[PDB]
């Protein structure tokens, strides 16, 4: 086997498999548990560190950290073991074999693509490599060459507008608000009920309860009064102890801070607000095709009422002549990773890379200029 | 006392003790237990000269714990037994202590932060139908530190017997977001020590029990500067070895055990708790803040409640602190320090001032309408009132 | 139980870098030119007559404590305590009446400086010395040899 | 608390 | 007292001060800033806003609006807070005792010369009022009649070229390219190291880093490969947490984009080709005059470097025979407020003012015909 | 990060 391999390499996700195929092989969260008690059972397979789903089975008995934070990697040593644990255990492939096409958010400092590509070179001996950017990835599975994307993850959140294959970086706009930052103010404001989660394997419960309960309100403010008046969006949920919890207003407070910041204290604006900005930087000709091919990605953009609650406030900047259409497919959590099996299985894309030898003569720096 | 007369009362309402007293009061009238007791009948004790009611309170109680199950009615801020905590209440406004008119009054208080709503509003339901107060009022423990230390910035530690909260403040400012609570207090170490005597052979199993432990942490316990120079000499000399005389007249010896009981407050897995200290916490509070204001919270740093008496307690959590910012901000520049301006308010009446602070509002607002929340308000609206505070209820 | 976070800042230490540390006082005149001590020729030749009475006397009459050097110090001290270990123990008695109060108190902390590095035979005779100067100078010559914070 | 800690 | 008083207005700050004087009594920034948090401490001066450097002292509870953008007045509400600032606070003088001097850009929408007359009548009640262009004034200041003048403030930039005290308007330029434009840019690349920020307050923390640590270039490609050798560039700066940052490349990059406004995705062209281009404009007789007296004003203008950057740029553009004399002096970040005390100190000036019965007849639109 | 946000 020839095929590249593609790695997404998210705040909160390791999405990884080949190239060529329609949806990833490996999928598994992006922490490394270390255990916070001392192991006296001995023989019992009992390592220094656990990775990926064998931490969240044991979450109870580990601090688990995510190495990635709003895109950037503070902990190199933890996200080899991440890279290691995808080719050799998930995937069961050697990365010296095949390729690898790796991804990242804009604006992020240059010593993280300068440690990537360090990475797959001397510590895994990778043939070549790459660096994608992730919003245009999604474009690539969307199967269009005009829109402007917003990719909503666990850290970061930035858009991406593109004009038949001409990206505008003077209109990108980042966001360092997503998931994480979310399922923290979720935690907040749990505690007025009374209950009270601060372990970090209490944040992964409620980031499931996040996923699971939390929508969008089309009007924050009527449904407020609905929820003071009645118990309809009453919904409850079943700890693993056996407990049962019960959350109203709660299920879309949370993720009205995407449109409303000012309840984690950001001075930043909505991403209603953000995405419309960046089409107002883009050129006064081009701006009708992107308020038509308004595309959303990222697991964040999984909520229900996230596409309506979109197009009524884009609609109410925007003037009325302009028609507003978001398009939200539901595989949107994987887009990015969709488009780099795309991106990686085409004839043109095989000089783009990154090869060993060109890593050797101008070292990691090459990446600023083949990898835009 | 205002201009009708109506005396102004400040409640703290604590998980461990209660502050009771008047506006401008520069002590407070009272400070006793929250505790309630019940009787009991042990083999071991034998009385008959003074009576045991059937409910005994506070400082009655306490004092005659060995003829008595205790129970405390509160629990990291929260109230979890309300008859109890009526009956407590009572204690505070009755003959024994704070011989007043509830009708003819106005009330204080304090909540935590980031503590339940029906905490809150069960509260207020009580003093409008039971005592019937004239004028209540639900302060911020955080704001009240900050008026008896005369401020309007600084950065607040207040540690009790249940909770440990930071809550800073810019200018009169309030930044909830940054808002941090350890699961951490003087109860929490009150069993550990317990954990450690265990070791030693004596038993502590009852409620009663209890109470004694906390008085061997108030004399003995403290914090240690450096961990490591405590460690030599507890391995290289006996100094630290004390002795505490029980009621029952049998006496312990207590050596080690006086520092690592509270170091559960900067080495908190020792409790089974995962996360970070006092300090490493009240650092990445300062560093969410926007970049700004952190210059002014390193100088305003203040303390306050009755766990942060620990002998040595603000110079370990200057030191920590100093360690974190050459590792961090600074990056290992020594010579930066010097200028590293930072200032741990420590005054030895941070023990009551959440009450202070109480006393500090009230008389500046005695003779003001539009602050309190009257009778007559929640009769209307019912639990509504506090939408004066900001409090969104229905 | 076990922590899992980087616990690396409490291993510095910090106090090292002080301002409010203690700082003792030296005589500033003596850092220049250090006072001479007891010169060896002025106490040998009074030894070779066997003047003993007066070459401890011109011991104990110079004594560099002002000064900061600590080999003439050395020296000085190797010469009192070559003279004292020369004495007859019948003539201790002579001589330690003989001084002053202040003149006491200096041998006493010569004596007590003996004891750190003795040879076969000189710790003997300084603990006969050690009961002289004790029965006139009592425990209070003892204890300005503690608070003394200039060394002989 | 009602749900996780005690109180 | 009835000397005349003088106010430019520009994008970022208000300069302000009586005429005949020789420098300005007051300078503080044009902005505006509103709470982001509740205050619940009772009897403090907590006020619902703050203006001028009050702002800038408490800018980390503050959302700080420029209500000047590219020239123009967006927010006139809050303007008029930026006037009474003036006078009452600073200046310490009624209005209607004494006229004012007041400035504003050209090929500016005639809207915002209405109400600015409008709101020192109507509000402030002045005897009478002038609004004068920013470039005539420079070069008052400079003691000429015979100069083009090149304005880079906050926001504006424009060109005014003059002949014996005749302006040539079909010649004027303006380019809505300025330091606010650059601060922004600055904390785009800023984000390559490892730096962010996106506060309004850390805005104008960059922009004191701006104007202490970034130079011009006079051979951009050449600079470029000196920081990539050497480390001779790296200045550092303190920030007010402690922290401390290093910036080498970022230093002469964020100038440039007025050389280059690619950079910025501007399609213009830069400072340099602008100032040409005006003159090419002018007469083929005057031309030589203008190569000579080449004047720079505005707080953009006060990089090192700037003066030798242009003066290499313009000669070769031009030609060889016509000698690039530019002038930039030491007090050019005042130059539009000098002119304006010193045209308001004529004789001959005192019939051009539009007096407050003038404005009663004719309205607002007055200014059109009175005011060029 | 290194200043400015965490990371
Ligand atoms: N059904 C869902 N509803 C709401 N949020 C979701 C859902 N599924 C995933 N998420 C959020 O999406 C985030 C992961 O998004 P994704 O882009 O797939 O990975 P990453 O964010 O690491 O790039 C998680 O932090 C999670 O909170
Ligand atoms: N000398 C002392 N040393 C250490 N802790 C003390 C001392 N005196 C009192 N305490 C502690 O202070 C706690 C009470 O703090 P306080 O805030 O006043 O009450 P609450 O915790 O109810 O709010 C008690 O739990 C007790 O353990
Ligand atoms: N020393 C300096 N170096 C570089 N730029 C400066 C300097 N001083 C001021 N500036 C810039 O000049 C601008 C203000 O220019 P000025 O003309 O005085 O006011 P305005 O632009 O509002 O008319 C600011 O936006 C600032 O960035
Ligand atoms: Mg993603
Ligand atoms: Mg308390
Ligand atoms: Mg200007």
């Amino acid at each position: 086997d020839i095929a590249a391999l593609v790695v997404d390499n998210g705040s909160g996700m390791c999405k990884a498999g080949f190239a060529g195929d329609d949806a990833p092989r490996a999928v598994f969260p992006s922490i490394v548990g270390r255990p916070r008690h001392q192991g006296v059972m001995v023989g019992m397979g009992q390592k220094d560190s656990y990775v990926g789903d064998e931490a969240q089975s044991k979450r109870g008995i580990l601090t688990l950290k995510y190495p990635i934070e709003h895109g950037i990697v503070t902990n190199w040593d933890d996200m080899e073991k991440i890279w290691h644990h995808t080719f050799y255990n998930e995937l069961r492939v050697a990365p010296e074999e095949h390729p690898v096409l790796l991804t990242e958010a804009p604006l992020n400092p240059k010593a993280n693509r300068e440690k990537m590509t360090q990475i797959m070179f001397e510590t895994f001996n990778t043939p070549a490599m790459y660096v994608a950017i992730q919003a245009v990835l999604s474009l690539y599975a969307s199967g269009r060459t005009t829109g402007i994307v917003m990719d909503s993850g666990d850290g970061v959140t930035h858009t991406v507008p593109i004009y038949e294959g001409y990206a505008l970086p003077h209109a990108i706009l980042r966001l360092d608000l997503a998931g994480r930052d979310l399922t923290d103010y979720l935690m907040k404001i749990l505690t007025e009920r009374g209950y009270s989660f601060t372990t970090t394997a209490e944040r992964e419960i409620v980031r499931d309860i996040k996923e699971k309960l939390c929508y969008v309100a089309l009007d924050f403010e009527q449904e407020m009064a609905t929820a003071a008046s009645s118990s309809s969006l009453e919904k409850s949920y079943e700890l693993p102890d056996g407990q049962v919890i019960t959350i109203g207003n709660e299920r879309f407070r949370c993720p009205e801070a995407l449109f409303q910041p000012s309840f984690l204290g950001m001075e930043s604006c909505g991403i209603h607000e953000t995405t419309f900005n960046s089409i107002m930087k883009c050129d006064v000709d081009i701006r009708k095709d992107l308020y038509a091919n308004t595309v959303l990605s990222g697991g964040t953009t999984m909520y229900p009422g996230i596409a309506d609650r979109m197009q009524k406030e884009i609609t109410a900047l925007a003037p009325s002549t302009m028609k507003i259409k978001i398009i939200a497919p539901p595989e949107r959590k994987y887009s990015v990773w969709i488009g780099g099996s795309i991106l990686a299985s085409l004839s043109t894309f095989q000089q783009m890379w990154i090869s060993k030898q060109e890593y050797d003569e101008s070292g990691p720096s090459i990446v600023h200029r083949k990898c835009f | 006392m205002d201009s009708q007369g109506r005396k102004v009362v400040v409640c703290d309402n604590g998980t461990g003790f209660v502050k009771c007293g008047y506006a401008g009061s520069n002590f407070p009238e009272h400070i006793f237990p929250a505790l309630v007791g019940r009787p009991i009948i042990r083999s071991t004790t034998k009385v008959g000269n003074i009576e045991i009611k059937d409910l005994m309170v506070g400082d009655e109680a306490s004092e005659l714990r060995s003829m008595l199950e205790v129970n405390y009615p509160m629990e990291n801020g929260i109230v979890r037994n309300w008859d109890d905590m009526k009956h407590l209440w009572d204690y505070t406004f009755g003959p024994e202590k704070l011989n007043i008119d509830t009708r003819n009054c106005k009330i204080l208080l304090t909540e935590p932060p980031m503590n339940p709503t029906k905490n809150r509003e069960k509260i207020v339901e009580v003093m409008f139908e039971t005592y019937q107060f004239s004028g209540v009022y639900v302060a911020i423990q955080a704001v009240l530190t900050l008026y008896a230390q005369g401020l309007l910035t600084g950065v607040v530690v207040d540690s009790g017997d249940g909770v440990t909260h930071i809550c800073p403040v810019y200018e009169g400012f309030s930044l909830p977001h940054l808002t941090r609570r350890l699961d951490i207090a003087g109860r929490d170490i009150t069993r550990y020590l317990i954990k450690l005597l265990l070791l030693r052979g004596y038993a502590f199993n009852h409620s009663a029990d209890f109470e004694t432990v906390r008085m061997i942490k108030e004399k003995l316990c403290y914090v240690g500067y450096n961990i490591e120079q405590e460690q030599k000499l507890a391995l290289e000399t006996t100094v630290l070895v004390e002795s505490y005389t029980l009621p029952d007249g049998r006496i312990i010896k207590v050596g080690g055990e006086r520092f690592e009981a509270p170091e559960a407050l900067f080495q908190p897995h020792l409790i089974n708790v995962e996360g970070v200290g006092v300090a490493e916490l009240l650092f990445n509070t300062i560093q969410a803040a926007d970049i700004d204001t952190r210059s002014e919270f390193y100088k305003h740093i203040v303390l306050s409640g009755g766990s942060t008496m620990y002998p040595g307690l603000p110079s370990r959590l200057e030191r920590e602190l100093k360690q974190l910012y050459l590792e961090r901000v600074l990056k290992g520049d020594v010579e930066k320090l010097s200028k590293f301006k930072i200032r741990i308010e420590d005054p030895p009446r941070r023990k009551h001032m959440v009450f202070l602070g109480g006393a500090v509002l009230a008389d500046i607002m005695k003779d003001k309408d539009n602050f309190w929340m009257t009778r007559q308000e929640y009769q209307e609206k019912g639990v509504r009132v506090l939408e004066k505070l900001g409090v969104t209820v229905r | 139980a076990r922590n899992t976070l980087s616990s690396r800042f409490r291993r510095v230490d910090i106090d090292e870098f002080d301002e409010n540390k203690f700082v003792d006082e030296q005589e500033e005149a003596a850092a220049a030119a250090a006072e001479p001590g007891p010169d060896p020729s002025e106490v040998d030749g009074l030894l070779r007559q066997g003047d003993m009475l007066r070459a401890f006397h011109a011991a104990l009459r110079n004594s560099p404590v002002n000064t900061k050097n600590q080999a003439v110090k050395e020296r000085a001290q190797g010469v009192v305590l070559k003279v004292l270990t020369n004495f007859k123990s019948s003539e201790i008695e002579q001589a330690v009446q003989s001084l002053d109060r202040n003149g006491v108190d200096l041998l006493m902390k010569y004596i007590y400086k003996g004891f750190e590095k003795p040879t076969e035979n000189s710790s003997a005779v300084l603990l006969q010395w050690h009961e002289k100067a004790l029965a006139v100078g009592g425990l209070g010559s003892i204890i300005r040899v503690l608070t003394a914070r200039k060394t002989v | 608390w009602x749900a996780x800690c005690p109180a």
